[PDB]
RNA sequence: AUGACCCACCAAUCACA
RNA sequence: UAAUCGAUAAACCCCGAUAGACCUUACCAACCCUUGCCAAUUCAGCCUAUAUACCGCCAUCUUCAGCAAACCCUAAAAAGGAACAAUAGUAAGCACAAUCAUAGCACAUAAAAACGUUAGGUCAAGGUGUAGCUUAUGGGUUGGAAAGAAAUGGGCUACA
């Protein structure tokens, strides 16, 4: 029965069932989750519950300038050691069950409004820590493939700006959400506009534009009247540095347009 | 190397006549036992001791049943 | 620079007995991969030329053993996997050797046998005649 | 990656010294040829793929060629075609076209001076000259190429060579020449042999399909054939096989003039007839003229027959024949 | 013995020790497991049947039967006595061999229990002397009570059983080792038991004359003359003198070698006859021979006889001729101590690379020797090498032998080729102590001077900066030296900084210092900054 | 699709040893044998014994040196002695390495009743042939 | 605390005698071998893997202990053990005229815990009949007696001995068999006249 | 633990069959012989059919040694076809390789 | 002998020399199973109760 | 000629003090 | 029938089996045994359920040529990205290709063939998630497993 056994990697790979056909077509629900815990995490070479102490492993090779002999711990000493290890496991379970807080953008389950933090340094060493990025719209998008059938890409639409009058937006698309985030950041920094700000809070004059089927209408406010706008426009404004504004959008509210 | 096999020599292997001394000389028992003998004569995997133990098991088993042999239609020693 | 002094202590004795003569001594090396047998051949020949042992070397035909198993755990009998084991040979044929020389050359050679190879030693030794046959007649 | 190459050469030289020492040879007269034998003996890997076996070689042969640095420390690219993305190839095209124009000018001046003094060097065909392959060119520019690229270039060289050839022009187009090696299919005649006061006997060895045949033919004899110590009418009862044995002799009209002994092993009857056929044919090439040798080859007398039994395959029946396939 | 990979190769002497000791602790752990659960290791495969790989049986093979369990549990010490007690409880008679074995066990294992066990040895069984006296005269040397042993020598001589060789050995040693104010009364009793042994038909062994020498060692430093006589005595009867004999000879001959150098010549000639021969180191005490045979050459500084001791070592069996690793490193410490100063650099550099990394690793004593060897022969080439080697083996000693190493950097004169060696060697050093290490101003004399012979001022400036940043200063000849190195290339601002930091720290040459910056600022025509300096010092 | 002893292509980040990057059909062509012994040759005996021995050695070694084993073991058998040769990550202090060397060699020597040698080659991190 | 020591290849003298380094059969530590050797299959741009950490070189039986210098030395040390071959015996003719009897004996070496090979028992006895003192009658009677063990073209008599545990036992039994064949070939009996 | 109860059964069987080999042989000598009378042979018959039923060799099965599989075994390695392939395909079986020809 | 292999490597695990990830996996799974409340019934208890 | 219904993408880690 | 299981369009049907009289063996019927293979363990043990939780091995499209990271472009992008007298694409990687094998080439054959598709096949190779049994769905012994109304697949031998 000793030969009958296996490697940890094999056993976990087995138990998790990540590679099955259930995971691929989304043949099972996302609320069902199980994880892999290293079973060597807290163990030391030489340690056993029989309680031995080996000269090279558990205990230092020389004590008081001489060679320590093979010896065994007392019953109660082993009791305490196992108590320690159990409390270590419980500590790691206490660490694992705590979920880190996600700052909520617009709504709790929306990615909209959320910050991605500064885009990544360009190849020349050029660095923007002055820029912030906000997510405007994340969307699961599909395409019908010859082999796989439905094929799910995320595409995100993002905006960056330094608050000093340069902002720009871009869109990015990938199989993985993380990947599209990266892509749209790094791409956004390439299309920047300069937005002229009157006295560095409002716009200069009233604006009305019909872009495709969307009508935006903005009005220039005095100093105290903060940011009364569609939530996306407020996000973008905060990125530009426009602090006082009024805008009503009519017709299609489609985000990219 | 390591195995001399009790310092025996090939004549304590090939020729087993010595242990057939006590056995009926003209009977079918000579036939049978000369076959067993000849078999052991060709057997590499066994020691001298073991062959002799086979021989003796037969001595003892035939001498165990005298009755069936006498009744058999041949008087056998 | 640093040389140990007087480093040699061989122990050899000569018994009065007529050391055994070997008419021919054949050594067959089986191995899996050729190259190792070639290196071994080189080494063996070299070792014999230095002892003045006068040898020949030839190559016996290679044996390939094949067999089949099922490719699947359960049922597709139509699909198989075939495995090989190739055994390659060298033959070192030595002639006109003595007993001692044989024991040395064989000791040296056998120690240095690489791990993936096997060896078979066929010694044909010379004996004049037995005693009881010489020229008595019963 | 330049420091790498330098170091690698240092340690290849140090190493070559070491190796030459253990192998007990003179470090100066050590060649690559010797390095190889030395490793092959020291690290004997049987592996069928020769590229996977142990190698100690000069790092220039081991490592692939590197595009050198393309610009100075200020950022200006050295070569004026840099921004094309292929400098190497388009330079070649540039200079080639330049030489073409040059040729046109010079030859036009010589047209106005009433001189055509040049010749057509465009036939190298006896040298067996060909163009570089795409692979070769790609190695000469240290740059990847496209099929249409290679095509373009070659077409241009053609345009060049089709005009009056200058000296520097001839030399130019001849970097792009290679010579295809020897093409002759003429056989290698067995030297005729004279043995023990006996004159004119030749040897040949046929192999067909598990049958091997060694045939010795005597020119000095009358017509008969002894196969494995018996008469050929006895050993080959079947007409067809006797006709096979007859083929080469009847072809050369030697049918009464030669006396042959044979050793044939393995295979069946027809395979042995085939074997002796081939061997006999190969033996009679010593006695005949060089032209009739070409004839025998063109009759298919001198070629071994490659056709051999195929291996049965698992899951089939006969090496081709498949198990019966049920649709439903 | 050690694993051959670079990671597991021992760097120092301490690492060699801990590594080898570790390996043995592992081997032990294994053997423990085997002998704890033998049934797992029972199943045999090997055809020639190695008996050596079989598990061992430390249990008694019979329980209640006395005559088995006694000897069984004796071969195994306390279970032996539990056994002899369970045999004496059943009224089973214990014979002359029984507690001769239990006695040899009381001598080999094991002050009240010795008296009790001895009392049971004599009272119950009337043991033949040749066993009982053997054990008790051996064990009461260990329990330190030799008198009752002379009483047992009387009781043994009474019964016609002669005292065997080890008796006269142990009692020659007992009458020797016991001396109260009077040595002659002892030595005479010794020569009397030595004559009494010759009369009793017992032939004195080589180890009896050897024991006698060992005894004559510990009392008089001039007791080498009787011992010398003994050294001739054995040579008359045909027994070849042991390396232990010769050792003790070299011990008293050394104690009398320090004031008088003639006994030295006698050790050297005794050794000179000893060394034309191939050894068979078969006696018990022999290590200290090759310890002290070479030890004398280190104090007397005589290299030829050390070449001879080495030719002796490498001859019979080199490996078998030195017992311990400490007593082994003494050998090379002293021997290479001789090789370094006494011989040409051609010889020293040679034996260096052979002995140092390969056999046994450099101590502090062999460290200082290489330093003094390169100062006299003027070798500046081998400094980076010996430093890099001394880094690997010599980590702990570093701080203490550091101040000496660098001192050989001042003594030289430095050409343009050697600049980079100084730069690297010193830079690694000070980068090691500025990242953690009290740092000498000597080291700055060196970086700054070697960088003046290098032609590099800019780094010597930053290094002087890094010492005045260490919250203490060099003496003023170094500050005047870099005042000069910054003056020759016309760098007066760095000179201003240096003499400002100099006048802040009180430096003794301050008259001469102020005079040197006034001179350099009169040479570069910085004079207004010199007057501003006088105005900054007056305030 | 044959799956046997294969390491499938991931997104292209996956580190793969020289061994793992070669499917069984490359044995004796590109990669070589992880064991060597006489048993599988034409006229030879006790193949089965050596196979079981092998399996136990891989398992044993994998458990005795947890986490520090780089690539699969190499087992050379020569004239009754087995030299085990391993690639080991540097994890443990050389104390633990020598302890385990000695412990192992003795233990296995007494188990299999033949002299066992152990040869450790030490490596900074898993040698990487491909992807990564 | 992480320790990395440079390889032995650094401290290696160019002319250092190699057999010093690898006296016995050795695993090939890359650290202790000076020669750069790349083995392994390459990758499309790349080269064969380095000698450090290379598992494939570890698999190779290495002839490094056997480098020809080391052999020359080894053999020259072995010249003392070997004994000379008698002059006159140089040709096979004289071999037979002097020694009639050839005894073939096999010895097998395979790696593993046990030495024991079943095939080792077999002893073969080859003897020319022309080297025997046989009468005409005795020769015919022996030929008929042994049968298949006699080759009529080459006149070489063959005795294959198996049946006993040891090769020495089998040697004795083959010799004995030969003896008895010769003694019982010369005895004429009653039925031989029939 | 043997991997399966079945394997256990088999181990026992091989033990018993080893133990009684001598008896079985000695008796089947009598049984298989034409020379002896039938009256001895019928008694000898009941004799060998008296012996424990798990002592007779035909009741033995060669099983995969690691995995206990009752068939699909290759006698030489005493291995199941599946386990054999699993070892050979990682190249842990010396001198075994895929076969092309 | 599978008993010797299983027994010996079990002990060597308890003496902390050998490390069995398979047995560890089995363990941790089982622990988490007794925690969730489905364990192995003490002998005799399960059916009738 | 015909071929219940139902099938799919809305959750985040590891490591150290 | 008291009396296994698994495969069961292509991609099952001399298939798991390169192998069942007892054994094998999982089934049926009687009987037995309950810390019950192991160093220890309120534990061993389970051919119990789920192949629609899986690893391992595979089948299949397939001798099909595509898959895929990192980028770049598009009066917006769901997605698309070639034109060689070239119009927006570069791309490492894996497949194909090349090499290796079948003892010389060549050809052939073998081998190889990615990503995915069929919740394809297999918890009875072994291992395992989840859920189940524990004086029984576990472990042993003895003996039984029949059979041909009919339908059919693949073979063998034939009809000369
Ligand atoms: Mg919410
Ligand atoms: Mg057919
Ligand atoms: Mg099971
Ligand atoms: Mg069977
Ligand atoms: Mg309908
Ligand atoms: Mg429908
Ligand atoms: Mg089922
Ligand atoms: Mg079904
Ligand atoms: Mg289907
Ligand atoms: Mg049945
Ligand atoms: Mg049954
Ligand atoms: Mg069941
Ligand atoms: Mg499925
Ligand atoms: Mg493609
Ligand atoms: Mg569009
Ligand atoms: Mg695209
Ligand atoms: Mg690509
Ligand atoms: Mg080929
Ligand atoms: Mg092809
Ligand atoms: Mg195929
Ligand atoms: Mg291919
Ligand atoms: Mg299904
Ligand atoms: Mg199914
Ligand atoms: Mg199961
Ligand atoms: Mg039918
Ligand atoms: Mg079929």
């Amino acid at each position: 029965s000793f030969f009958t056994k296996l490697t940890a990697d094999e056993l976990w790979k087995g138990a998790l069932a990540e590679s099955g056909a259930g995971a691929r077509k989304g043949r099972g629900k996302r609320t069902k989750k199980k994880r892999r815990k290293d079973l060597n995490r807290g163990q030391i070479i030489g340690e056993g519950r029989h309680g031995f102490l080996w000269p090279g492993l558990n205990i230092p090779l020389m004590r008081n300038g001489a060679v320590q002999t093979i010896a065994q711990r007392s019953k109660e000493d082993q009791e305490k050691v196992e108590a320690d290890m159990v409390q270590q496991r419980e500590e790691w379970d206490r660490r694992r069950k705590m979920k880190v807080k996600r700052e909520r953008g617009w709504s709790g389950n929306t990615w909209g409004g959320v910050s991605l933090g500064p885009p990544d340094p360009g190849p020349n060493g050029e660095t923007y820590d002055d820029f912030d990025t906000r997510i405007l719209e994340v969307r699961n998008v599909f395409n019908m493939t010859a082999k796989e059938g439905r094929k799910r890409s995320v595409r995100v639409l993002v905006a960056v700006g330094n608050g000093k009058g340069a902002a720009g937006f871009a869109i990015g698309k990938a199989t993985e959400r993380a990947d599209a985030f990266r892509k749209a950041k790094n791409r956004a920094v390439h299309y920047l506009h300069y937005i002229e700000r009157y006295e560095d809070h409002t716009i200069y004059h009233d604006i009305s534009l019909k872009f495709k089927r969307t009508h935006i209408k903005m009005k220039k406010q005095p100093r105290g009247y903060g940011l009364h706008c569609h939530r996306a426009i407020m996000t973008i404004c905060r990125l530009i540095g426009i602090k006082d504004l009024y805008a009503k959008v009519s017709g299609s509210v489609n985000m990219l347009n | 190397a390591g195995f001399d096999d009790d310092g025996s020599e090939f004549h304590e292997h090939i020729f087993l006549d010595k242990y057939l001394q006590d056995f009926p000389k003209q009977g079918p028992i000579r036939h049978f036992m000369e076959l067993v003998t000849c078999g052991l004569s060709k057997n590499p995997y066994l020691s001298v001791k073991q062959k002799v133990e086979h021989i003796e098991w037969f001595r003892n088993y035939f001498n165990e049943k005298r009755v069936i042999l006498k009744e058999s239609g041949i008087q056998l020693n | 620079v640093d040389v140990p002094k007087d480093m040699t202590k061989p122990e050899i004795t000569i018994s009065d007995e007529p050391d055994t003569l070997y008419k021919r001594l054949s050594v067959l090396v089986k191995g899996h991969d050729k190259a190792v047998l070639d290196s071994y051949e080189y080494f063996a020949v070299l070792a014999a030329k230095e002892l003045g042992i006068s040898i020949k070397v030839h190559e016996p035909p290679r044996k390939i053993e094949r067999f089949t198993l099922l490719k699947s755990v359960h049922i597709f009998k139509k699909h198989r996997v075939q495995y090989e084991m190739r055994t390659l040979y060298r033959c070192l044929e030595l002639e006109h050797l003595t007993g001692s020389t044989a024991d040395v050359y064989l000791e040296y050679i056998q120690r240095n046998l690489p791990e993936g190879v096997a060896m078979e030693v066929t010694k044909t030794k010379l004996e004049q005649l037995p005693e009881h046959i010489r020229k008595p007649i019963w | 990656t330049v420091d790498f190459i330098k170091k690698q050469i240092e340690e290849f030289n140090i190493g070559k010294r070491h190796l030459a020492n253990m192998m007990g040879e003179d470090p100066e007269t050590f060649t690559q040829e010797d390095i190889d034998r030395a490793i092959a003996y020291l690290f004997p890997s049987g592996l069928f793929e020769k590229r996977a076996r142990p190698i100690m070689k000069h790092p220039e042969e081991i490592f692939p060629k590197q595009r050198a640095i393309q610009w100075g420390e200020d950022g200006r690219p050295f070569h004026f075609l840099f921004y094309t993305g292929k400098q190497s190839y388009y330079s070649l095209m540039h200079d080639t076209y330049g030489k073409l124009l040059d040729v046109e000018k010079h030859h036009n001046q010589l047209r106005a001076k009433d001189l055509l003094a040049e010749k057509t060097k465009i036939l190298k065909d006896p040298i067996g000259s060909r163009w570089l392959i795409k692979e070769e060119l790609e190695e000469m520019l240290v740059e990847k190429l496209s099929d249409q690229d290679y095509a373009q270039f070659i077409r241009l060289l053609e345009r060049l060579s089709a005009l009056p050839c200058g000296a520097t022009e001839e030399d130019f187009v001849n970097r792009f020449r290679r010579s295809i090696p020897i093409q002759s299919k003429k056989q290698l005649i067995e030297p005729l042999q004279y043995d023990e006061q006996g004159m004119a006997f030749s040897r040949g060895e046929g192999k067909r399909k598990t049958a091997k045949a060694e045939v010795v033919v005597y020119g000095q004899g009358s017509g008969r054939i002894d196969v494995n110590g018996v008469d050929y009418l006895l050993y080959f009862p079947v007409t067809q096989d006797r006709e096979q044995l007859m083929f080469p002799l009847h072809f050369l009209d030697r049918l009464g003039k030669h006396d042959m002994t044979c050793a044939v092993s393995g295979g069946g009857r027809s395979a042995q007839a085939g074997a002796v056929r081939l061997a006999m044919a190969r033996a009679l090439c010593s006695f005949v003229t060089e032209d009739e040798v070409e004839w025998m080859r063109q009759a298919g007398l001198l070629t071994a027959d490659p056709r051999v039994r195929e291996r049965k395959k698992p899951g089939q029946e006969g090496a081709r024949r498949k198990f019966t396939w049920k649709k439903r | 013995v050690f694993q051959d990979d670079p990671y597991l190769i021992p760097t120092s002497s301490v690492e060699s020790h801990s590594f080898l000791l570790a390996k043995k602790s592992g081997e032990n752990a294994a053997k423990f497991i085997i002998n704890s659960y033998p049934k797992y290791f029972q199943k045999d495969i090997a055809e020639p049947h190695i008996p050596c790989l079989m598990p061992e049986y430390f249990e008694p093979q019979i329980e209640d039967v006395s005559e088995a369990a006694l000897q069984e549990r004796i071969k195994l010490x306390x279970x032996x006595x539990x056994x002899x007690x369970x045999x004496x409880x059943x009224x089973x008679x214990x014979x002359x061999x029984x507690x001769x074995x239990x006695x040899x066990x009381x001598x080999x294992x094991x002050t009240w229990r010795t008296k009790n066990n001895a009392e049971r040895i004599f009272a119950l069984m009337p043991e033949k002397n040749a066993h009982s006296y053997c054990t008790m005269i051996r064990g009461m040397v260990k329990h330190q009570a030799p008198t009752q042993a002379l009483n047992l020598y009387t009781v043994l001589l009474n019964n016609r059983l002669r005292a065997d060789v080890y008796t006269f050995n142990s009692l020659i040693e007992a009458t020797a080792l016991v001396v109260n104010e009077k040595f002659e009364e002892k030595w005479n009793n010794i020569l009397d038991l030595l004559k009494q042994m010759v009369t009793q038909n017992v032939k004195p062994n080589l180890q009896t004359f050897n024991t006698i020498l060992k005894c004559l060692r510990r009392f008089y430093a001039f007791g080498k003359l009787p011992a010398l006589q003994t050294l001739r005595e054995m040579k008359a009867i045909g027994i070849e003198p042991s390396l232990a004999t010769y050792h003790y000879v070299i011990q008293l001959f050394y104690q009398h070698e320090s004031p008088s150098k003639g006994s030295s010549l006698i050790i050297y000639d005794i050794m000179n006859e000893v060394m034309g021969k191939r050894f068979s180191p078969r006696d018990p005490d022999d290590d200290m021979f090759f310890q002290s045979a070479m030890r004398v050459c280190s104090s007397l500084r005589d290299l030829e006889l050390a070449y001879q001791v080495h030719g002796l070592l490498n001859t019979g069996d080199n490996w078998k001729l030195i017992g311990s690793d400490h007593r082994r490193n003494f050998y090379y410490s002293k021997f290479f101590n001789l090789l370094c100063f006494m011989e040409q650099i051609d010889v020293t550099l040679k034996w260096y690379k052979d002995l140092i990394p390969s056999v046994f690793f450099p101590h502090s004593q062999t460290m200082i020797d290489l330093l003094q060897a390169l100062d006299v022969a003027n070798r500046l080439d081998m400094v980076p090498q010996i430093w890099k080697d001394s880094k690997e083996y010599g980590h702990t000693f570093r701080n203490e032998l550091k101040e000496e190493i660098l001192m050989l950097m001042a003594r030289d004169q430095h050409p343009p080729e050697l600049q980079v060696a100084f730069a690297d060697c010193a830079a690694d050093i000070k980068s090691t102590y500025e990242s953690q290490p009290e740092w000498p101003a000597s080291s700055l004399n060196y970086v700054a001077v070697l960088f003046l012979r290098a032609g590099r001022t800019q780094e010597a400036w930053k290094m002087l900066g890094l010492f005045r940043k260490h919250n203490k200063i060099p003496r003023a000849e170094l500050l005047n030296e870099f005042l000069d190195s910054a003056k020759a290339s016309s760098s007066p601002a760095q000179a201003i900084e240096l003499v400002k930091l100099a006048s802040a720290f009180s430096l003794p040459v301050c008259e001469g210092l102020t005079r040197r910056v006034m001179a350099e600022f009169t040479l570069t025509q910085e004079q207004r900054e010199a007057l501003g300096e006088l105005t900054a010092l007056t305030s | 699709k044959n799956r046997a002893a294969r390491v499938r292509v991931s997104k292209g980040d996956k580190p793969v040893t020289y061994e793992e990057a070669h499917a069984p059909h490359y044995i004796a062509h590109r990669k070589g044998w992880l064991s060597l012994h006489t048993g599988n040759l034409d006229g030879e005996d006790h193949a089965a014994e050596r196979t079981v021995e092998d399996v136990f050695l891989r398992k044993f070694m994998l458990g005795t040196f947890p986490g520090c084993l780089a690539d699969q073991l190499v087992l050379k058998r020569r004239a009754n002695q087995l030299e085990i040769c391993a690639l080991v990550l540097r994890q443990l202090p050389p104390h633990k390495f020598y302890f385990l060397v000695g412990y192992s060699e003795t233990l296995l020597s007494h188990f299999y009743k033949c002299p066992v040698h152990l040869h450790l080659q030490t490596v900074p991190s898993k040698v990487v042939y491909k992807y990564i | 605390r992480r320790k990395a020591l440079p390889p032995r290849t650094e401290k290696m003298a160019v002319d250092q005698d190699w057999p010093s380094v690898y006296p016995v059969a050795a695993p090939f530590k890359p650290s202790a071998v000076p020669l750069p050797v790349r083995m392994g299959y390459p990758v499309k741009r790349g080269v064969p893997m380095a000698k450090e950490g290379n598992l494939e070189l570890l698999k190779i039986p290495n002839f490094l202990h056997l480098t020809p210098v080391a052999i020359k030395r080894h053999c020259e040390a072995l010249k003392d053990f070997c004994t000379e071959w008698p002059a006159a015996l140089d040709s096979d003719e004289k071999c037979e005229k002097h020694f009639p009897i050839e005894i073939d004996t096999a010895d097998y070496v395979s790696a593993g815990p046990s030495i024991r090979n079943p095939k080792a028992r077999v002893v073969t006895l080859r003897v020319k009949l022309s080297s025997l003192n046989l009468d005409d009658h005795a020769k015919k009677k022996l030929i008929k007696l042994v049968g298949d063990r006699y080759c009529k073209s080459t006149d070489v008599l063959t005795i294959k001995t198996d049946r006993c545990p040891l090769k020495r036992q089998n040697y004795d039994y083959a010799v004995y068999l030969l003896t008895v064949l010769y003694h019982e070939s010369w005895k004429t009996e009653e039925w031989e006249k029939k | 633990y043997y991997v399966d109860w079945k394997m256990l059964r088999d181990v026992k069987r091989r033990k018993m069959a080893y133990e009684y080999a001598d008896e079985r042989l000695r008796i089947n000598s009598l049984r298989k012989n034409t020379i002896l009378p039938k009256d001895l042979q019928e008694v000898a018959d009941e004799e060998i059919a008296s012996l424990p039923r798990d002592s007779c060799p035909v009741r033995i099965r060669n099983r995969c040694v690691m995995t206990s599989r009752p068939r699909g075994v290759k006698r030489r390695w005493r291995l199941s076809r599946i386990v054999f392939r699993h070892l050979a395909d990682h190249g842990q079986l010396s001198g075994v390789q895929r076969a092309m020809w | 002998n599978h008993n010797t292999y299983f027994a010996l490597m079990g002990t060597l695990r308890f003496l902390g020399l050998y490390r069995d990830e398979h047995q560890d996996f089995r363990d941790e799974q089982l622990r988490l199973k007794k925690l969730r409340g489905k364990g192995k019934p003490r002998k005799g208890e399960g059916k009738r109760a």
